[PDB]
């Protein structure tokens, strides 16, 4: 650039959102083994 | 100044209402503090 540097960055910018609910993490009935999300979320379809 | 006092106060208040975060996700402050403390050790 004239007397400097011109920087261009390509963002992501999500534009349309939805309203859902998630959980902290699914686990066994007697708390035997429990899982958690790895870059994601857990969403119920509506029928568990 | 360019922005009024209420403008800057509203921007600060919206910054206050997004600290919870974690794991966007809206969380209670106690759960967010617990999740922050779990990362130290």
């Amino acid at each position: 650039a004239p007397n400097g540097f011109y920087f261009v960055h390509v963002g992501y910018h999500p534009t349309d959102y939805v309203n859902q609910t998630s959980a902290y993490g699914l686990c066994d009935s007697s708390n035997t083994k429990c899982i958690a999300a790895k870059n994601g979320y857990f969403i119920k379809n509506g029928s568990d | 100044p360019l922005y009024d006092s209420n403008m800057e106060a509203m921007y600060t208040a919206s910054l206050t209402g997004s600290i919870a975060g974690a794991l966007a996700a809206s969380l209670p402050f106690a759960q967010s503090i617990y999740y922050r403390m779990n990362g130290i050790g």
